[PDB]
RNA sequence: AAACUUUCAACAACGGAUCUCUUGGUUCUCGCAUCGAUGAAGAACGCAGCGAAUUGCGAUAUGUAUUGUGAAUUGCAGAUUUUCGUGAAUCAUCAAAUCUUUGAACGCACAUUGCGCCCUCUG
RNA sequence: GGAUUGUUCACCCACUAAUAGGGAACGUGAGCUGGGUUUAGACCGUCGUGAGACAGGUUAGUUUUACCCUACUGAUGAAU
RNA sequence: UAUCGAUCCUUUAGGUCCUCGGAAUUUGAGGCUAGAGGUGCCAGAAAAGUUACCACAGGGAUAACUGGCUUGUGGCAGUC
RNA sequence: AGCCAAAUGCCUCGUCAUCUAAUUAGUGACGCGCAUGAAUGGAUUAACGAGAUUCCCACUGUCCCUAUCUACUAUCUAGCGAAACCACAGCCAAGGGAACGGGCUUGGCAGAAUCAGCGGGGAAAGAAGACCCUGUUGAGCUUGACUCUAGUUUGACAUU
RNA sequence: CGCUCAAGCGUGUUACCUAUACUCCACCGUCAGGGUUAAUAUGAUGCCCUGACGAGUAGGCAGGCGUGGAGGUCAGUGACGAAGCCUAGGCUGUAAAGCUGGGUAGAACGGCCUCUAGUGCAGAUCUUGGUGGUAGUAGCAAAUAUUCAAAUGAGAACUUUGAAGACUGAAGUGGGGAAAGGUUCCACGUCAACAGCAGUUGGACGUGGGUUAGUCGAUCCUAAGAGAUGGGGAAGCUCC
RNA sequence: GUUGCUUAAUUGAACGUGGACAUUUGAAUGAAGAGCUUUUAGUGGGCCAUUUUUGGUAAGCAGAACUGGCGAUGCGGGAU
RNA sequence: GAAAGACUAAUCGAACCAUCUAGUAGCUGGUUCCUGCCGAAGUUUCCCUCAGGAUAGCAGAAGCUCGUAUCAGUUUUAUG
RNA sequence: AGGAUUGCGACUUUUGUCAAGGAUGCUGGCGUAAUGGUUAAAUGCCGCCCGUCUUGAAACACGGACCAAGGAGUCUAACGUCUAUGCGAGUGUUUGGGUGUAAAACCCGUACGCGUAAUGAAAGUGAACGUAGGUGAGGGCCCGCAAGGGUGCAUCAUCGACCGAUCCUGAUGUCUUCGGAUGGAUUUGAGUAAGAGCAUAGCUGUUGGGACCCGAAAGAUGGUGAACUAUGCCUGAAUA
RNA sequence: CUUAGUAACGGCGAGUGAAGCGGCAAAAGCUCAAAUUUGAAAUCUGGCGUCUUCGACGUCCGAGUUGUAAUUUGAAGAAGGCAACUUUGUAGCUGGUCCUUGUCUAUGUUCCUUGGAACAGGACGUCAUAGAGGGUGAGAAUCCCGUGUGGCGAGGAUCCCAGUUAUUUGUAAAGUGCUUUCGACGAGUCGAGUUGUUUGGGAAUGCAGCUCUAAGUGGGUGGUAAAUUCCAUCUAAAGCUAAAUAUUGGCGAGAGACCGAUAGCGAACAAGUACAGUGAUGGAAAGAUGAAAAGAACUUUGAAAAGAGAGUGAAAAAGUACGUGAAAUUGUUGAAAGGGAAGGGCAUUUGAUCAGACAUGGGCCAGCAUCAGUUUUA
């Protein structure tokens, strides 16, 4: 118990830890059962890609918001810019998001293009007689990757104008510390008050 | 590897490095941390210093990303530009021509002074910035914008 | 001086270590989802030419029919000739049947092979 | 040699030449005895609110094994 | 040259202070800096008995019986 | 009111009387009784008691003081055939030593193999002391120890 | 032990005995300070030179010996005899140990470079199994008791028949049942073990045979009790 | 020379710039290399001797002071 | 339970059978091959501390920066 | 002891000789059980029974009749110092995907962990007067025939500068109460001052885990027993 | 996989301890109630009959208007008007596909030594998309079964695909542009107080009991109790749903730097067996002759068991008390010593026994002389 010169741990190994142990055994053998449930799915389905076609969305939080990355579905508001319905665009291998919302015009044109251009490039089967066959692509990922939007002139012009960026910092913070009381004060003194006057 | 360690070479001797008097029994002090304050003072008094009990107040469901803003210090701020564009870019812009540099996109919050840079014209953009950080880049050239 | 006591060696005892073997264990991975009132899991009592146990089966009792293979079974008998075959076998297979007395157990009881009631054919 | 006491000690009645004092794991329990102390039953007094206590008194309460070695007491006996 | 006291909790003093994380205003609570409420087992658990009906782990680091060292005390003998 | 050195009295073997040659006992009186005493029952008492205690008659090997007899063992043989215990073994005196040696030190000494007995030693066997102290180990019982609790009782709201 | 102008007591003066101590030499190890492949075969981790030191429980570090498996390598060893086991034979190492002659026996096993571990025993009133002294000893003594011939048999203190003595003495060593056992009852064969001596005998061992009910019992009725149903509890096993 | 210290001050006090004096490195003896850092074992019941010494009649009793031993240590002598 | 803490399947001051359970122990006993080098401690302060731990002291190992240094369980002269 | 020669010397008229940096010369016997080796007994002197707790054991202290096999600091999650290896302001393929002679070997990259910045309770702010500063020591190199001078990394001591907190001071301006210029202080930090870490592996040490091995009196959950014995009820029997 | 041993909790002691974003594996969505079919209960169970029988068609009672069909589910949606139209459906037959299976498809038993036996050693070949493993009298690619490569059958599953043939759905079902009016949304619930329990959740995270009990731009949440004013976000009190994830049980296949009969499961054998307890339960030991039983005919001693011979076999030093057969412990023979134990260390002697370069042509043990190093004695 305790006493040499060593940091204090914290090891959480007071209930039976021992009957609750996993070792993974199976991660060499699990991964070929997984790449034979894709190849075999592949082979059921056949003409047809693996995956639905997904839009691109902009992460949440301070953290993240400098980055794009694969969303869910298309939004009803985007499905119908293209030019066709809901209940068809799922049938084609196409994602549909009801509860996504669009309040930006950066990210409602290129899920506009990225269905203009998966459906030029996708063929369609009819139902009765003919199927021209054309092998599978598998990744629909790989045929429409998702690209970081660029915001970037390399080479630009050096405008300055004596304002200082630091002390723009200072007095923007400091009017929402006190814009609280300062209606307050100006609602006594100039008005109530004066207003009575 | 069993064979290189000291338990095989105590075979033939008794108390196999523990001595005769001590006996090695099963928890004489205690079981972790036992005693702090009574018979445990002595090495807590030392080494340590500062463990019971509690400054300062609560932070309730604090989350690792309000509080993010990772620093740079003007010594890497040229890192951030690619290695073929710099002994061209070092040997005159002088204006109408800086290299954009986005402090954001590699991953950097707040542009920050230490190091001596050299005259040329920079313009960067970054979130936040130092007193100093800005008068640096003013005396190169260049100017900070904010984002 | 012998006997007796103690130590050694050769041969003989006592006992089953050592060494070599192995139709069994233990761990890990991979696949599949199928008990029962149409009477299950379990229990008793029986059945082989000569079996006590184990292994199989239920008075059709170490099994019958159906399909396949193509001549055994074997401790000792004994056949059957079935041996250019609609066929030997403790073989493999298994989709039709039999399935004592019980048991969730069901006519009422049950330290009892106890005691009743209804329909139906024969004395 | 006896009376009384579980007694060591003590105190008496006699006899006698005389009734000196001590040791030996406070000799001696696989030699005996079990009255005493010393478990559980029970009673009395003082003390304790009570369970219980008392270097107070009282009564009923289990004494195992030698065939071995030496020791001692007797008994045979190889070899000059 | 002696005359006194941690953590945690409560409480008082101080400041044109900081926080209640969707944004404000007043009450309210939480912080930052120094005092007080006490641990006398005084480097700081919150705590009554009894066991002769007893139990376990140990101890000759420790009592009740001999033995050994010692002789105040007990007993026996000298000296003037 | 009663009763007593009583199974209740420390000081004690109380003092006086009686039983004996002689009585820390027994019985009868005395009582400022350490600490007797009235249904936590006091005093008395016929019958009954494998209850406790003292004395007298008869009786006797309890004793002075031991002796003898009978069966069944032990003893010897035929057959059958174990256990406890065991570091190694088994002759003494003194010395020193973990203060009481069968082995060390100095002396005494010392002769194969064995059979009946016996209880002096082997600090002889039996059981990780029950007495005593320690342990931050327990359990049984008690209580104005500390913190709880079933039951019960009082009040409010619902059933109304 | 013995000693008396000492082998006693006090004092002096010489010789002599003797420790793993001291001096000197041989060899071992450890530590330090140097010198050297300048082609100059064999280990630069080599091959030499010089100087000092050596006790040791608890403890720490270093360098080696052996056991069971894994990767490499000696085109390793072997039915012409591998492993194991026995040996008052031999050789090497300070030692842990290794190599090898003779015997026994009949299928696998070694060295060198590395990896890896359920890797080395004299003790634990250790665990399981086996065997000693003690010892041909303790002992096989309560229920009054045996004896003589004849037969069978390899064999008779103990079996079968005869004769003589005895006891239990009808609240019994007599005649029948209940609980409980379960073939022990009965015949023919037969003694490896069991019947703490023996055995031709046996409640032993091997192979068969044997229990016949309208009237005797069970079945039927209720006793102290037990216990479904209708109902009400309980999260429920189930409780009343 | 330096300054916001200190002085009646052009003084003082600290830290300096340049300068003079190395046989005779300004007592003895020795030096086994000197200084320094990290990390972790066992131990935390002690005891005896020569002097100093407290309690006690005294003890192979209890308790301190300074060096040396035993514990951890054989070997020659004190018979042991 | 006509009361002894009696009896309750050789088990009673709280039966027996399995499981939690390899319960916990500052306390007892044991702890497996050779040579080579170095080599202790029973003391200070705090603790429901006195049969136990922390902390310093003593010990080993790994070394790093340097190469006769400003050192010595010692002496002398001067001076407290 | 050593194993060509080398050195210091001596005696020599000279060549040479020699007791001078460790023994050569000459002779005899036997050539094997004679010398040596192991083994058994005898004789002289010496030697108490191991293991263990203890200031102290041959102990009248504990365990040990004897033999064979089994039998006790292991593995893991976070870690510390030291050491080797790879890359180095970076480092880490192996959650997952691609491939395959299929749990192997080989290849791929978004993230993410640690590191590159600290200090405050927080709101927050956030590291160059000067050759990244002076003084004292410093290995090594440079100049010199030397004496001595120059340049001085690592590190150690020491006084300053810079960033944060703390306590004062409070400039131009300005929503008239915000704003914080510049200058300071016997205070204060696990800071800056031409970056050192990250990953794998190894011995030793730490904490949780059964935790080196065996060992309690207890406590809790869920079950089984009135054939012994305690007591009551129903129904029978027994006593000269 | 990270977040993180972190924000919080805790005699703030010991100790406990999540979640959002970010990167991956896998991705699939939907249904009722609340509206009048009201110009036609349009719907459904059973009975009886007939067929191509997991069903379909027709007919007769019943269920039900206190509500069964169609129509709509908040992403919407409906009722009207105006306007262009793009789509369609239900059986079996063969083949592939997926399972359960059966059979076919290379090469030496040539010569010599050892042996009881070649599967050993040596010489000369052969096959290889087959040199994995096992069997046969000793280590077999080539003796046998297999293994590798590829053919050829049979029997199920069937909608998963492909290709066909009947049919025969239609004037009915679905989708979309514009414009007007509406747009039904779950109550002893939400929410509040209080008690007990639980969480990291702190003036109270969820759950439950009890008392109180709503609303229509309403109600919930926004991790400090309130009152006041805004903003952002979802729509509770009804319901269905594959995949990635688990698995000391069951049925079927692969492997191992794991154990090797005191080990490994309690159990390699007639093991939950023999045996113990009234009962719940408790619970062992025990593997190996030889290639082949060829398991010892026949003589002779004995009442018999057995013994001596003989015989089998490579061996009976393999005899069903059986491979090898260690130690404690015992018998016989041989050698040695022995006056109250034995057993050790140093050094000799005697007795036993044993290594080691005198063989070519036919080293061991001493003595004397002159020197060196260290000493002793006149």
């Amino acid at each position: 118990a305790i006493s040499k010169n060593l940091p204090i741990l914290k090891n959480h190994f007071r209930k039976h830890w021992q009957e609750r142990v996993k070792v993974h055994f199976d991660q060499a053998g699990k991964k070929v059962s997984r790449r034979h449930a894709r190849a075999s799915k592949a082979a059921k389905i056949a003409p047809r890609p693996l995956d639905l076609l997904r839009p691109v969305v902009r992460a949440p939080t301070v953290k993240y918001n400098r980055k794009v990355r694969a969303g869910r579905g298309f939004t009803l508001a985007e499905i119908k810019a293209a030019g066709l319905t809901p209940a068809y665009a799922r049938t084609i291998g196409i994602a549909v998001d009801h509860r996504r919302q669009n309040r930006n015009q950066e990210i409602l044109d290129l899920n506009i293009q990225r269905l203009k251009e998966y459906q030029s490039k996708i063929i369609v089967f009819p139902r009765k007689g003919k199927a021209p066959e054309a092998e599978q692509t598998l990744s629909a990922a790989a045929s429409f990757p998702i690209v970081q939007p660029v915001t970037d002139s390399e080479t630009r012009a050096v405008e300055d104008n004596g304002e200082s960026a630091y002390r723009t910092l200072r007095l923007a913070r400091s009017d929402k510390r006190y814009k609280g009381i300062r209606e307050k004060r100006a609602k006594d003194k100039a008005e109530a008050e004066a207003e009575k006057k | 590897p069993t064979r290189l360690t000291k338990t095989r070479k105590h075979r033939g001797h008794v108390s196999a490095g523990k001595g005769r008097v001590g006996k090695h029994r099963k928890h004489p002090g205690g079981r972790g941390m036992a005693g702090g304050l009574h018979h445990h003072r002595t090495n807590l008094d030392k080494y340590h210093p500062g463990y019971f009990g509690k400054v300062g107040m609560r932070y309730f469901h604090k989350q690792q990303a309000h509080f993010w803003k990772p620093v740079l210090n003007l010594d890497k701020l040229w890192t951030l530009v690619p290695e073929e564009k710099r002994e061209e870019y070092l040997k005159s812009a002088s204006k109408s021509a800086a290299p954009v540099i986005d402090t954001l996109a590699a991953g950097y919050g707040k542009v920050l002074g230490k190091g001596r840079i050299p005259d040329v014209p920079v313009i960067v953009k970054a979130r936040f910035v130092s007193k100093l950080a800005e008068e640096k880049i003013k005396a190169a050239g260049g100017v900070v914008e904010l984002i």
